[PDB]
């Protein structure tokens, strides 16, 4: 979808990769339901993302179950500097309680290696990222 | 007293047992991870690229079962407050390295045995750095691969290479020459051989075995460490490569030495033990010298060969000392440990002799070494070739009045400044009481030897005087050496890394120091754990491998970083983690911590497990888990899930757990470990009682009247002690793999502990339990003897002893046996039935 | 570049989270026997569009249920049961809430009903407090 | 005597133990009569795409393969029992899960039945305690 311009579909190169691309012609976005996410970028722009499988990034990971898969595993190619917030979907507990809201750690993948940063804000089904989203 | 306030344990079925160990099994796979070990730095010399290192290692991926070469990438830079956690990337592509249900050969098993190799896969792998490369045996074969030297590195895995041979049989023990990478030497049917990877050619060095008949005929071995050498020294290569290559200059070619030991077993006792294969009834014969038996005839040997440009072994010969061994050095029982000096001028070997109360480290430059032949012409001939000066310098002496500890720590500097006069670095526990570090010069100063004629050494002959002993540590703990610890020497820095207890005993902590004054002692280490470290041989940054008694095993990768004019207060900074630390189980609950004060006044350490749900006034059946004997510390500050699970299985039955170190448990220094010396069995008992009473004192759980001491190998031996001469006190014993009798256990290790049985009557009398089988009690299903039928180390006559003096004393027992499991229950199922029938020998009896 | 969630958890103890998203069952149209395969998925439509891509080479077509309504744990065991449990042939007993990817295949329920008609009541409960957390009439 | 801990109990199961499932159900509709091949492999991902090709180019189909919840411990057989075996005909019944490289064909249970009709059941349970680790029923659904 496209949140401001009305109905315009992602285009998807093939459905066996999943890849997903957009041209943003407008500032600003709203959540794809379709993704169950958002992302939000001020001009117009090319993006591609992908949803590619978690399994081959995390068990190449040892303590894989001192984790749990709450996401998509997004893979974002963009111009780098003018993304200014990603909403990655989190899946809900403080409905309930017994969970921390200050040790989350989002998994910033490189060919070097699982990087844990710490995420700025966590909402109720997504979750606010800072401007250097790789 | 109270009916209503002892705590009765539920009578589970059988079955229920079995669904208790297997929910333990499911939450159990998770818990254990077999660690990344075997580290190696390699720098990446790049400069543009993204990566500074890459490290090697031994790593099960978790994918796959058997664990294999693997690799990370250390990055240049890494992003700040966002931890780097490292890929696993595989050097080889998913292939068995073991074969089809973990078939070994009987050496191989036998092996693994004696390293405790309970994992699967790539065990050992060697590494030569220059050529980039990685010789290991996989299925029982030789591979081999190269990451990076000439060559480049790799982002896909590769295959393995394999060696093809003309041998016929398993290619043990296989090590790459240091001065040439392109040859490599294996064991061979217990004979030296070498070969050439590229080429191919394989080629023979020694002829000590002639593979003609049954191992009670066929008793010389040559390059093989031998069992009491395996399994009480840790040794276990017997051969140690020259690692420069020297020049004799006939016309071009390159001579490669290589130091063995040559081990005449003709003269040892043979004891036959069950073969795996119960089919097929047979045994196997095993040279197994027991207390008070001859030691091995043992020999150091150097076999060279000389080769040329285009890469083939043209000439070989073995080389023996000028005067036989045994006579060129009396009171020289057991080569604990050798090897060379890095620039390749001197052999260097620890002699120690039979009380092991005498230690000698000793340098055998390689001209004392004549050629070997049967011709005693040509003998005596090279007797007068040899040079007057050249002499063997038993250059570090080494005695006590307790026993000797093998510290393989020696780290020979280069001594070309000032050309003579050796200056080392040597672990020394028997001067102060404790292991430390000294940094000690001796002075080479040869009278001149006529080697053709036979002399009978004095007791201080090659003994060269000390120059310096300067003494780098000192305390009330100790550096750690034994058990594969190991020392770190930045030459250029001129700094010593060595690991140590210092902060506490219960913790393994790295600590620095420099090696020209004793200025500080740097810990580079975050306390509250203990920790497994290894360095970059470029030395600026480590793994540490650490835990707690609460925290899982985690493996962080740290960067020492500061202002080079000051290395020694480098501050380590974390940079990546391999490992992180696992998930403890729901229902495991670490354990506590606790010391107390003896009525000697002396501070004993110990554990416990409080029972799972807790009732306050209830008094608990307490199972005191016990080894209690020398050079194994079950108390400290370490994860005790992976492999104390079965104690915490206990707890949340509602037993309380007991642990204790009293009196003989190492890192706690020599006169700690010596209070066993020679009544070994008799003062562990009270130092465990006396936790009792202090820990029934301290917690309000503990019910005196329902105690069972379990054991296994030492703990059993205890276990069994405890029955006999603490009745009252301890209700049950399970009393697994126990050592009866003393003078039946073997040389290095009782040898050690107590003496040869004409010196030790007494001890021996009043410490071989099934001697005192009287002393047990009268009352049935109060004792239960565990033993693993196949076992080599403490052998299955000692169980059959003990059953035999029981049946002669009228006593009941109960006995469990596990047909095909050596010393420690391996196979998973017969581990299950051991904890099953544990569980319920203390449900009904206790 | 990748880029992923928060996923940090604990070491130290159990936590069982909740998981938001939806429970879906799967239809077929087969003249012979008609199955359906209940399906135990803690992700949103991409996996689901993953989990579409097999079944539609394997021939499945499905109409949407609604969400379940209480937040249900992750990993815990959940009995499956329902109106044509024990009268018709289905349901293994026991039921993981475990994330894999739609590359190593899915937990599952199996259901031969016959004739698809409209629909029967169906049944998910915990098999710690035996507790109803979803049903709908398809 | 250097403490053999002796914690043992190394099952090292993988995770690789349900999709062992999905290598289970090979049919084959040349004849009249339908048959099936049966495989649990863990310890490689390779055997996968190996038994896939090697099987569909021997001719024979993929079923739906329900996972086991249990990621099952190695070094133990696991029986087969049910409604099929004991009527219509299966050459072996219990699985040792053994590895071999991917290129090699495994052993795998061989099970006949002729016509299908309304289905027939087949179980992989274990020896050790007969708690059950696999159950279904054969589908007439899933055919050309």
């Amino acid at each position: 979808f496209w949140g401001p311009t009305g109905p315009v579909a992602t285009e998807v190169v093939d459905k066996e990769k999943n890849l997903y691309r957009v041209h943003f012609p407008v500032a600003g976005s709203y959540r794809w339901p379709n993704t169950g996410l958002c992302f939000v970028m001020r001009e117009a722009v090319t993006v591609e993302i992908e949803f590619c499988v978690w399994d081959q990034f995390l068990g190449e990971i040892n303590p894989q179950h001192s984790w749990m898969v709450a996401g998509p595993l997004l893979d974002i190619k963009a111009e780098p500097g003018a993304v200014e917030a990603v909403h990655l979907p989190h899946f809900v507990a403080l409905q309930g309680g017994h969970v921390d809201t200050s040790l989350f750690q989002m998994a910033h993948f490189k060919e070097e290696g699982m990087l844990l940063e710490k995420p700025a804000r966590v909402e109720l089904h997504h979750i606010v990222l800072e401007n250097p989203s790789f | 007293d109270d009916p209503a306030a002892r705590f009765q344990v539920q009578k589970h079925s059988w079955d229920g047992l079995r669904s208790i160990i297997h929910g333990s099994r499911k939450y159990s796979g998770l818990i254990v991870n077999k660690a990344p070990h075997d580290f190696q730095f390699v720098q990446k010399t790049d400069e543009s690229g993204p990566h500074s290192h890459r490290l090697y290692y031994l790593g099960m991926p978790y994918g796959s079962r058997e664990n294999s070469l693997l690799y990370s990438e250390i990055p240049k830079k890494v992003r700040k407050e966002a931890l780097l956690l490292l890929s696993w990337k595989q050097m080889l592509d998913h292939f068995q390295a073991t074969p089809h249900h973990g078939v070994y050969s009987r050496e191989e098993e036998l092996l693994r045995e004696r390293k405790r190799l309970g994992v699967f896969g790539i065990t050992s792998y060697d590494f030569h750095s220059e050529s980039g490369l990685f010789l290991f045996q996989a299925s029982n074969s030789l591979f081999h691969c190269r990451d990076g030297g000439k060559n480049g590195f790799m982002v896909s895995p590769m295959k393995p290479l394999e060696i093809k041979t003309q041998c016929s049989g398993p290619r043990m023990d296989p090590k790459i020459c240091p001065a040439d990478p392109a040859f490599f030497s294996f064991i061979n049917n217990s004979d030296l051989w070498v070969a050439n990877i590229e080429t191919g050619e394989e080629r023979r060095l020694t002829f000590c075995h002639q593979g003609l008949s049954n191992v009670l005929d066929d008793p010389k071995s040559a390059g093989v460490a031998t069992f009491v050498i395996q399994e009480e020294f840790d040794r276990f290569t017997g051969y140690w490569w020259c690692p420069t290559a020297s020049w004799e200059g006939s016309e071009g070619l390159k001579t490669l030495r290589i130091l063995y030991e040559e081990v005449d077993e003709s003269e040892v006792e043979v004891i036959h033990v069950p073969s795996p294969a119960l089919e097929e009834r047979k045994t196997d014969s095993y040279r197994y010298p027991r207390t008070g038996s001859k030691n091995p005839k043992i020999a150091l040997k150097l076999a060279e060969f000389q080769t040329d440009s285009q890469g083939k072994i043209v000439s070989t010969q073995e080389k023996e000392l000028v005067q036989p061994f045994s006579s060129l050095f009396p009171k020289v029982e057991y080569i604990a440990r050798a090897g060379w000096t890095r620039d390749g001028k001197y052999a260097w070997a620890m002699f120690l002799d039979r009380p092991q109360q005498w230690l000698q480290l000793v340098l055998l430059p390689p001209a004392l070494f004549i050629p070997s032949t049967e011709n005693e012409e040509q003998r005596l001939a090279s007797a007068r070739a040899v040079p007057r000066n050249v002499q063997p310098y038993v250059v570090y002496e080494e005695v006590t009045n307790v026993w000797i500890n093998v510290h393989d720590i020696f780290y020979p500097f280069p001594q070309s400044e000032g050309e003579d006069e050796l200056c080392f670095l040597r672990a020394n526990e028997c001067k102060t009481g404790f292991c430390h570090l000294y940094k000690v010069t001796a002075v080479l100063k040869s009278q001149g030897y006529d080697w053709s004629e036979p002399f009978s050494p004095g007791e201080d002959e090659f003994k060269c005087p000390i120059k310096e002993e300067i003494a780098l540590t000192s305390g009330e703990w100790e550096v750690l050496a034994r058990h594969g610890s190991k020392i770190w020497v930045n030459e250029e820095t001129k700094l010593v890394y060595f690991q140590g207890t210092k902060d506490t005993p219960l913790e393994h902590h790295l600590y620095v120091v420099s090696y020209e004054a004793a200025g500080e002692i740097v810990r580079l280490t975050t306390p509250g754990f203990s920790h497994s470290c290894s360095m970059s041989q470029n030395f600026d940054m480590f793994v540490s491998h650490y835990s707690s008694v609460s925290t899982p095993p985690c493996v962080h990768v740290y960067k020492l970083s500061g202002p080079d004019d000051d290395p020694l207060h480098k501050q380590p900074r974390f940079w990546a983690s391999m490992m992180e630390a696992a998930s403890c189980p729901p229902d495991y609950v670490p354990p506590e911590i606790f010391h107390f004060h003896t009525r000697s006044d002396v501070r004993l350490y110990g554990m416990i497990y409080k029972p799972h749900a807790l009732q306050p006034g209830k008094k608990h059946p307490t199972v005191l888990f016990v080894y209690g004997g020398p050079q194994v510390q079950l108390v400290n500050n370490s994860f005790k899930g992976i492999k104390y699970l079965r104690l915490n299985t206990l707890a949340s039955l509602g037993y309380a757990v007991v642990v204790i170190d009293g009196r003989g448990s190492c890192q706690r220094g020599l006169r700690f470990e010596g209070a066993l010396k020679n009544q070994m069995g008799q003062v562990e008992i009270e130092d465990q009682v006396e936790g009792l009473q202090f820990v029934a004192e301290k917690y309000g759980f503990i019910d005196l009247s329902r105690v069972a001491i379990h054991g296994w190998s030492y703990g059993g031996f205890l276990s069994l002690m405890g029955l006999i001469h603490k009745p009252q006190v301890f209700k049950v014993a399970i009393a697994g793999a126990p050592v009866t009798v003393w003078m039946a256990y073997d040389t290095g290790y009782t040898e050690r502990y107590m003496d040869v049985p004409e010196n030790n009557q007494h001890g021996y009398e009043a410490g071989s339990v099934a001697l005192h089988v009287e002393k047990l009690p009268n009352e049935p299903n109060r004792l239960l003897i565990l033993h693993g039928f196949l076992d080599e180390n403490v052998h299955f006559f000692h169980t059959n002893f003990l059953v035999s003096q029981l049946i002669r004393a009228g006593k009941p027992y109960q006995l469990q046996i596990y047909p095909n499991e050596r010393h420690s229950i391996r196979c998973p199922e017969s581990g299950e039935h051991y904890e099953v029938t544990l569980l319920h020998f203390l449900q009904e009896y206790l | 570049s990748p880029l992923g969630v928060l996923l940090k958890m604990i070491h130290n103890a159990l936590r069982f989270i909740p998981v938001t998203s939806v429970v879906l069952l799967y239809h077929r149209v087969h003249p012979e026997e008609v199955t359906f395969h209940l399906y135990l998925i803690p992700s949103d439509c991409s996996i689901r569009k993953a989990i579409d891509d097999l079944e539609m080479k394997f021939q499945f077509v499905r109409i949407h249920k609604p969400p379940p309504l209480t937040p249900l744990y992750m990993g815990c065991r959940y009995t499956v049961s329902g109106s044509g449990s024990g009268m018709l042939e289905i349901l293994p007993k026991e039921l993981e809430l475990c994330y894999r990817s739609p590359g190593e295949d899915q937990l599952f329920s199996e259901f031969y009903v016959g004739h698809l008609g409209s629909g029967i009541r169906l049944q998910v409960k915990d098999k710690k407090d035996e507790t109803l957390v979803w049903e709908a009439l398809v």
